[PDB]
């Protein structure tokens, strides 16, 4: 055994940021983010993806954004918006949640075990409760009202 | 084949492959009164090797 | 869509500045780098029915 | 009457990555987006030039734009099905030019058969057919038949229990399209060109053991039309415009900055002239002539994916 | 250097064991080079001839079959042949070949001819060979011998 043969190294995939309605508008406010969340595993991927995220309405961690636990009531009903391509959560703690967007059904996941480009049968059956509306395979949400 | 020297003791080579995204996809129908919708997201990716 | 990369600057630095060997000293070598473009030859376009 | 069909999209680039995108290499200051967009702008053009082409082709192909809601790059679901006038777009062929009935000897003369539809519109001018447009495995097929054989036979003097032992397939298909091209008169044109399926391997535009029969003349069959979309105004009047347009919409400046490209445009195909005495169009007609013809084919190269 | 030359050109593999004509000192070398499928599959040889005398697989078929099924693979249709020295013996006895000769003759058996023996039936058997494969053809009928038996190829 002298000689290695070619193995690969690098494996860089690029892909295009996640869609939305020109027409719909757009509504942002940056929040601060919870310390107690693995940020690493919602930010994993190349995939375009969005999920939901909730506030804590009071407590130590009041003002502070967390992901979406779909079993528990309590944090469907204070759910925010989403984020959509998510930035450099290492060198910021304060991420910038969209409000007010319209965004395609293949492009939310919440579940870490779900596949990416796949619509999530848990937000569409959570769908009414979440303030969620579908029309054309698009999700329409506005949490400003 | 011929003969080759070298002067060195360990030989190394790299490979760069690239790949682009194509241009497909065709165009999404409309109706003249209403908006438009937004177009899918593609994938361009490298790889390198080394023996 | 092309990967936003440069072509020359990743050849010569995907390669280790700091590593030993067995041998515990760095050894002499050569490299040589090279380039592949990866397309769908057989994906082409249906220009017949231009003329039609 | 005839009227057409509007389809259009549209792209945006939020706030994050106009400024937070360089190479992966080197550092750079910001500006990939300017390389980014002008692809994206061109792709956009790819697109409709795409579409045109799908309805084309969905028109030589069935004479039908079927159009339903589960389909690729109809989000909007709707429906469409627009008949044509195409009238017996398939030619009747009930037993294969590669039948083979019995020990070895097929049962279709394609030469005669060609030549049967000639004879059969001496009188029907606008029936007769002028050109064939074929894929690749035709010639394997022509020459495996036992009827085109002793058209080859004849005129070289091939009487094979003398004179020769029987030849082989080399200059027993070389000398195949012009046999049928002096036979039939008429005229073929090879279209091998390809295609990749989603899940299948290569494919070929025209399919493997289908082709095209061209009547009267093999000039245009038909026309695509533009028509008018609403551009800008002008001098407090609205202005009007044909053909893809391309619309970009830069709100760089107010508080989430973004920017945004609309293409689309306004048509459908149209056939060109009907027959005045009974209203029948029948300019183009396909026939599938044999079955087992990807057996005479190379294979293809998988798709290498990184 | 002829040696290790031969052994990548034979197997992709540089073997080397201890109990080894001219490795006295007992070292260990096995050399794996990425040689992809060095054997091409033939399970019914040229000669097998089943039945009463005809054979079974043609050869010039057969390295035409190899040249169609690389038309889009550039890097693995052949180009030439290099053989040892029997070659034409296996090609003027094979009944499909046969009729390829008999064809640019215009021998007809039953008329025309009695069949007339290997001589020239052998002669044509490489022009025929070259013509309708394409590829090129050399002869390397270069000897030595063996340690123990005769004179190998």
């Amino acid at each position: 055994d002298k000689i290695q043969l070619f193995r690969t190294i690098g494996r860089v995939q690029y892909w295009e940021r996640v869609p939305r309605l020109h027409a719909y508008g757009v509504f942002a406010l940056p929040f601060p983010m919870d310390p107690d969340v693995e940020w690493g595993n919602w930010f994993a991927g190349p995939h375009p993806k969005a999920f939901l995220v909730s506030v804590h309405p009071s407590g130590p961690k009041a003002g502070h954004v967390y992901p979406t636990d779909l079993s528990d009531p309590d944090s469907v009903a204070n759910v925010i918006g989403m984020v959509l391509d998510g930035h450099d959560y290492e060198a910021d703690h304060n991420v910038t949640v969209t409000l007010r967007a319209a965004v395609p059904i293949e492009y939310v996941q919440q579940g870490i075990e779900a596949p990416p480009l796949q619509p999530d049968p848990a937000v569409l059956n959570a769908a009414p409760q979440l303030k969620l509306k579908v029309i054309k395979g698009h999700y329409f949400f506005d949490y400003t009202r | 084949f011929p003969e080759d020297s070298t002067f060195a003791s360990e030989l190394e080579l790299y490979l760069l492959r690239t790949q682009d995204a194509e241009q497909t996809g065709m165009t999404f129908v409309h109706q003249v009164g209403s908006t438009s919708l937004p177009v899918e997201a593609r994938v361009a990716k490298v790889d390198l090797a080394k023996a | 869509m092309r990967v936003p990369i440069n072509i020359n600057n990743a050849l010569a630095r995907v390669r280790d500045p700091l590593s030993i060997g067995g041998l515990k000293f760095p050894t002499t070598k050569e490299i040589q780098e090279a380039v592949a473009a990866i397309a769908d030859k057989f994906n082409q376009e249906n220009d017949l029915v231009d003329r039609f | 009457t005839w009227s057409p069909l509007a389809f259009k999209e549209s792209r945006v680039w939020d706030e994050k990555e106009i400024l937070y995108l360089g190479r992966l290499a080197d550092e750079v200051q910001a500006g990939v987006i300017n390389e980014q967009i002008a692809e994206s702008l061109t792709w956009l053009m790819a697109r409709m030039r795409n579409r045109r082409r799908w309805l084309t082709w969905q028109v030589m192909r069935t004479g039908r734009i079927t159009i339903q809601p589960n389909d690729p790059y109809n989000p909007n679901g709707l429906k469409y099905v627009i008949d044509y006038g195409v009238t017996d777009i398939e030619l009747p062929l009930p037993q294969k030019f590669d039948a083979k009935d019995g020990n070895g000897n097929s049962a279709v003369d394609p030469i005669q058969y060609f030549r049967d539809l000639i004879k059969a519109a001496t009188y029907f001018p606008d029936r007769r057919p002028v050109a064939i447009i074929v894929g690749p495995g035709f010639d394997e097929v022509l020459a495996d038949n036992t009827f085109v054989q002793k058209y080859v036979e004849y005129e070289k003097g091939w009487v094979v229990g003398q004179n020769t032992v029987q030849p082989p397939r080399e200059v027993y298909r070389q000398a195949a399209l012009d046999i049928f091209k002096r036979y039939t008169g008429l005229e073929v044109m090879v279209y091998d060109k390809t295609y990749r399926d989603q899940d299948g391997s290569v494919k070929y535009w025209i399919p493997v053991g289908e082709l095209i029969v061209l009547n009267q003349s093999t000039g245009p069959v038909g026309r695509f039309v533009y028509t008018a979309h609403v551009a800008g105004q002008r001098n407090g009047k609205v202005v009007y415009a044909t053909g893809p347009y391309l619309t970009v919409k830069d709100h760089l400046q107010d508080d989430p900055p973004y920017y945004a490209i609309i293409a689309g445009f306004h048509g459908l195909p149209q056939l060109s002239g009907y027959n005045t005495e009974d209203f029948s169009f029948h300019r183009f007609k396909w026939l599938k002539y044999a079955n087992n013809v990807q057996s005479y084919l190379p294979p293809f190269p998988p798709k290498v994916e990184l």
